[PDB]
RNA sequence: AUGUAUUAAGGAGAGUAUAACUUAAUUUAUGUUUAUGAUAGAGGUUAUCAACA
RNA sequence: AUAAGCAGCUCAAGCAAUAAGAAAGCGAGAGCGUACCUUUUGCAUAAUGGGUCACCAAGUUAAUUUUAGAUGCGAGCGAAU
RNA sequence: GAUGGGGUAGCAGAACGUUGAGUGAAUCUUAGAUUUUUUUUUUAUAACUAAAUAUAGAUGAUAACUCAAGUGAGAAUGGU
């Protein structure tokens, strides 16, 4: 009224539109410093910083959304990430190869990433909002972002009738994590288990569409340093993602691939037998070198872990800590190539 | 019309008021408006009830305003999820009673309260029937005062016809449960009624009693009252809450051996 | 509270606690507690 | 230019469109307080 | 007394012990099926009987 | 009261409690829903500061200018533009009752007064203040000619005069501003009878 | 509390229309102004619907 | 429920948020610490006073006589006309 | 790369708070003034942020500066 004039002048038909036009862009104070606190390039204006922050599931035309950016963002994260965890840890079974990606690149870290840059959402996508905040719809599903994964004929049976799944086929056939493919309104209501999974997805695809922005303004290299800064600078323990089923089947298979001594569990040390809390230690010997050493407070507890620690020490493998990368090759002016190590795979035993 | 004001007056102003509640009850008088009254002579019209029902309609207005307001902001957020308390108030049932005032003192009736604590209601009237306490006659008159206002006003201990068909039919096994003071139990009637939770509270003096002692010396006795709460509820609340407790004891992860216990002492130097 | 004579609204609230009991009436929620626009 | 009110707060995330069906549906006032009247029992019985 | 009795030490003497027994000696009468006490007379079928043996008789 | 049942309406949901089938509250004994007599006739003797506001609009307490078989309107209260007639005007309290259907409001009979076998509440008209009413009387329009009603919100007294002899009053009334004597109602005076003992 | 004006003997008992005060405990009259006041009705117990002198 | 705390302080395991995010509080165990005021050369003192809490409760005012600072006027000042 | 730092009797300086008053016919308040709580932050006897509860348009509250005091209590076998 005449007391409360609008603070921000919009036309009538704001409201009407889903989300805020791209001149507006330029008259918010969340932008220009969201664009400052990540220090992008002058390169990227802020209206294609708007763009990113505007979720399919708020605009559902192909531009003045995420979908576009977010794609190509999420090819440069997934590989970035693949490739350094492959020259990192070359001897990676499949399955915590799936899980290290999906920890790095996954909807979860991503999230983590996005309020790190301190981005806050809006309660519902308008062309009234901030365009500094991020416009999604968690009450619609019904958007997903195009992958390189095809839907299974068995897909119904997978979850039905608990068929089985191999792990050579989720490279062709599921998403880059493993996954499967294809898996008026009130607000008088509480959150739900799928309203997180549509707010956790929107924050990930924001994340992504900030790199694919980086790339189609500033360039591959570029692209590839803000990655390098924000994804592959957080800290992750691969040992804690094992879980091992009969481990000492799987270090006797391992042995015998290699040539190896048949390994021997012996004992190192021990206190306590006949107590409430001994301490055994054991160490697994294939001939005279040791490979593996666990204390605990069994017998065939110690031998286990003795048994698992041997196995992590193989897959766990590293070259070094900072390792070339094929990528650095694109970039002019770069050493020639060493070829890396390839590893056979991971043992298969009964 | 006071009871002082009503022999002062004459019977002509007298009859008159006589002719107008005959007016009335006329007024009052097959099944579609006679649920518009209650046995006691309620009638359930909106005109009648916005009174005293709805005293303060401008401030009930801007009241509902901000409740529902409250709830589009948890609506909107994608992690909103609905407090414990809110979910349990719409799910089970519950009475706070309290008593009349009783001619004793706190220290007294607290042990009849605490007696009753617990119980089902009609444990709670068998030991008060056999109590030696003379209190015990008015904790019985008040607890059965108590199971009538659950079940007429919240609706509790209504389901036991149908409990023992879903079970005794079935064959099924009732659930079994243990409560926060250990007591196993096994409920057959989730809608059975029991005293949750029990307290007393201090009231008005009764009386003043002058003690005379020796020397001329004057005391003064207080003759006290207490009145009691009892908080009544149904056995879903004694399940639920039982099987909270054994969800947090299977939370608290198993005993291991070998604990990595922490050393909280830091220096800049390695002791090893 | 035992010698209370029992007025008209105590011998009211023991003739329904015997209907619901028996079955003759099911128990519904209250609709003239408040009157709120919301009507939830 | 002036004071920030919890309305203006609501506009900026989107929310307050979302308030106003709802206010309005329940009929219910939007920036203001009706055509209800303030209290009368106890002005009606000569309070002071 | 030379100082005040603390809540903790006069709710001991109040509470640890001195709780109300329940009274688990009970049973029905055979006549009527009312609770009675063990090894007691009905009260209610001793007053009634005690009227009936006045009447007639 | 209203605060306690609307928050818990709120929360229970479809487990709101039925009041209507409690026990009377002892503090002061009435019923749900059902006001005191005392309350719903307003038979509390107010100050004489209190009589004079209470007519402010129609004159004075001892001049004045409403008389039973008026049309009034309501201004106050939940039954606001409701427009009756005055049928009786109690002038200790300076109230009025008008015997509309839409004023009827549970009342608790007290029990002195009530037989076993009547149903202890009932629906009483309830009465206001003459300060939550004003006068509904028909005027001519000068430009238009015809009648419709209007709402007076002030009268006054004119052309006074007493007769000391028989110590009687007569009076007119009128709508300042506009100047508009309104005639008084039809008035039935009191049935004087002859009895045997005069 | 101070100041201004006026005045120059105070209390109790019992009774009574419980605002009305003396077994008459609500006496009987005069004049003026009465909504431009003062500062064309109803109403004698359903009372005192009038203030000043 | 194996313990000899003016009940605080230093160190601190653990428990504690149905869920993304968010740990207030309680605290096992280790150590240090003998209330307060008054009055005294000197008080944990077994010297004084207090059952607890809330409220009431003690250098003020007047006249007179001075000093410092500030400030008006100035061999005059003030007051009053 | 200034100097100084325990404290009774006692002397001195600088401030806060409480009650009322002036500016004040001022400023602000259902777009929530005020709510004895809780909470958050700030070198902090104090104020502030937010939350919950209720609901006032002034017989409400209030910054800053200033004026005046029935102005600050774990201590008087103090009083109620
Ligand atoms: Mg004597
Ligand atoms: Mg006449
Ligand atoms: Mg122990
Ligand atoms: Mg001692
Ligand atoms: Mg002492
Ligand atoms: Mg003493
Ligand atoms: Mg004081
Ligand atoms: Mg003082
Ligand atoms: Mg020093
Ligand atoms: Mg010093
Ligand atoms: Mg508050
Ligand atoms: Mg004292
Ligand atoms: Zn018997």
């Amino acid at each position: 009224n005449d007391r409360f004039p609008p603070l921000e002048p919009l036309p009538p038909a704001a409201e009407s539109l889903p989300s805020p036009l791209p001149e507006r862009a330029l008259t918010s104070a969340k932008l220009a410093a969201l664009h400052a606190r990540l220090n992008l390039s002058p390169k990227i204006p802020l209206q294609t910083l708007a763009r990113t922050l505007v979720d399919a599931s708020a605009d559902e035309n192909p531009q003045f959304n995420n979908a576009n950016l977010a794609f190509v963002g999420q090819t440069l994260i997934n590989y970035h990430i693949a490739e350094w965890l492959l020259c990192k840890y070359p001897r990676l079974p499949q399955g915590i190869l799936f899980s290290a990606m999906k920890a790095y690149a996954g909807p979860k870290p991503l999230l983590q990433i996005a309020r790190s840059w301190g981005v806050d959402t809006a309660a519902v996508p308008g062309g009234e909002v901030d365009p500094g905040l991020l416009q999604f719809d968690a009450l619609k599903p019904g958007v997903a972002i195009t992958n390189f994964g095809y839907k299974r004929t068995e897909l119904a049976y997978l979850e039905k009738f608990k068929w089985r799944r191999g792990m050579a086929s989720r490279v062709v056939l599921d998403d880059d994590f493993g996954d499967v493919v294809r898996s008026d309104v009130s607000y008088d209501r509480y959150g739900n288990p799928d309203t997180r999974a549509a707010a956790e997805r929107a924050h990930a695809y924001f994340v992504r569409a900030v790199v694919g922005a980086i790339y189609a303004h500033c360039g591959r290299e570029a692209a590839k340093a803000f990655v390098k800064a924000h994804i592959m600078s957080r800290t992750l323990d691969i040992a804690k993602l094992f879980e091992f089923k009969y481990p000492t089947r799987e270090l006797a298979a391992l042995c015998a691939r290699e040539d190896f001594e048949p390994p021997v569990a012996r004992l190192l040390s021990e206190t306590g037998r006949q107590s409430r809390t001994p301490v055994f230690v054991v160490g697994i010997y294939s001939g005279s070198d040791k490979l593996g050493e666990g204390a605990a407070s069994s017998l065939d507890h110690a031998r286990f872990k003795a048994a698992m620690n041997a196995l992590k020490a193989w897959y766990l493998y590293s070259p070094g800590e900072n390792p070339r990368v094929p990528s650095d090759m694109l970039e002019e002016g770069a050493k020639p190539w060493t070829p890396a190590y390839i590893d056979m795979g991971e043992v298969i035993s009964r | 019309w006071s009871l002082f004001g009503w022999g002062k007056q004459k019977v002509e102003e007298r009859n008159k008021v006589k002719e107008e509640l005959k007016q009335s009850e006329l007024a009052r008088t097959a099944a579609a408006h006679a649920k518009d009254q209650t046995p006691t002579g309620i009638s359930l019209k909106k005109d009648h009830l916005v009174r005293v029902v709805d005293p303060d309609p401008r401030s009930r207005v801007r009241w509902e305003r901000k409740m529902v307001i409250r709830k589009l902001q948890r609506g909107t957020d994608p992690w909103s999820v609905e407090p414990k308390a809110e979910r349990i108030a719409r799910t089970e049932r519950k009475l706070v009673y309290k008593t009349g005032y009783l001619p004793t003192s706190v220290k007294k009736l607290v042990h009849l309260s605490r007696q009753i604590r617990g119980k089902t209601v009609s444990e709670a009237l068998v030991q008060m029937q056999f109590s030696k306490k003379k209190m015990a006659k008015e904790v019985k008159t008040e607890l059965l005062r108590a199971e009538a206002k659950a079940i007429v006003t919240r609706g509790m201990g209504l389901g036991k016809a149908a409990a023992a068909a879903a079970q005794k039919e079935t064959g099924a096994e009732p659930v079994k449960i243990q409560t926060k003071d250990g007591k196993h139990l096994e409920i057959r009637d989730p809608t059975r009624i029991y005293v949750a939770e029990t307290f007393v509270n201090k009231g008005f003096t009764r009386g003043v009693e002058l003690d005379y002692r020796a020397r001329g010396r004057v005391f003064k006795m207080n003759k006290p009252t207490t009145t009691m709460t009892v908080v009544l509820k149904e056995e879903k609340t004694r399940i639920r809450e039982h099987q909270e407790r054994v969800a947090k004891k299977l939370r608290q992860g198993p005993w291991v051996h070998l604990p990595d216990r922490p050393v909280t002492s830091q220096r800049q130097f390695y002791s090893w | 509270p035992s010698q209370f004579e029992v007025t008209k609204d105590r011998k009211a609230i023991k003739a329904r606690q015997s209907k619901f009991l028996s079955g003759e009436e099911t128990w519904a929620p209250g609709k003239v507690n408040a009157f709120l626009n919301s009507k939830i | 230019p002036r004071r920030v009110t919890p309305v203006d707060k609501e506009r900026m995330v989107g929310r307050w469109k979302v308030i106003q069906k709802e206010l309005q549906k329940r009929e219910l006032p939007v920036l203001g307080t009706g055509n209800h009247g303030k209290y009368v029992e106890l002005k009606w019985l000569g309070s002071k | 007394p030379k100082k005040k009795t603390s809540h903790m030490k006069k709710r001991h003497r109040q509470m640890a012990g001195k709780a109300l027994k329940d009274v688990t000696h009970l049973n029905r009468c055979p006549a009527c099926g009312n609770l009675k006490r063990m090894h007691h007379l009905c009260s209610t079928c001793l007053g009634k009987l005690k009227g009936f043996m006045d009447r007639n008789g | 009261a209203a605060v306690e049942a609307r928050n818990e309406d709120w929360m229970l949901g479809p487990l709101a409690p039925r009041r209507e089938l409690d026990e009377i509250t002892l503090s002061n004994g009435n019923f749900f829903g059902s006001l005191s007599p005392t309350r719903a006739l307003l038979e509390s003797e107010v100050s004489e500061e209190e009589r004079k506001a209470r007519v402010a609009w129609c004159g004075s307490p001892k001049f004045l200018c409403i008389a039973p078989g008026d049309r009034v309107v309501v201004i106050e209260g939940h039954h606001k533009d409701l427009i009756g007639t005055i049928e009786k005007l109690n002038t200790r309290n300076m109230t009025v009752e008008i015997q509309s259907e839409k004023l009827k409001t549970n009342t608790t009979v007290p029990q002195f007064m009530q037989n076993d076998a009547d149903k202890p509440v009932t629906q009483i008209y309830a009465r206001l203040p003459i300060s939550s009413v004003r006068l509904v009387h028909p005027l001519k329009d000068p430009q238009t000619g015809e009648y419709r009603d209007v709402i007076i919100r002030e009268l006054r007294p004119r052309n006074i005069v007493h007769d000391r002899p028989t110590r009687t009053r007569s009076m007119r009334r009128f709508v300042p501003g506009e100047n508009i004597i309104i005639p008084w109602p039809k008035q039935e005076p009191i049935k004087r009878e002859d009895q045997p003992a005069d």
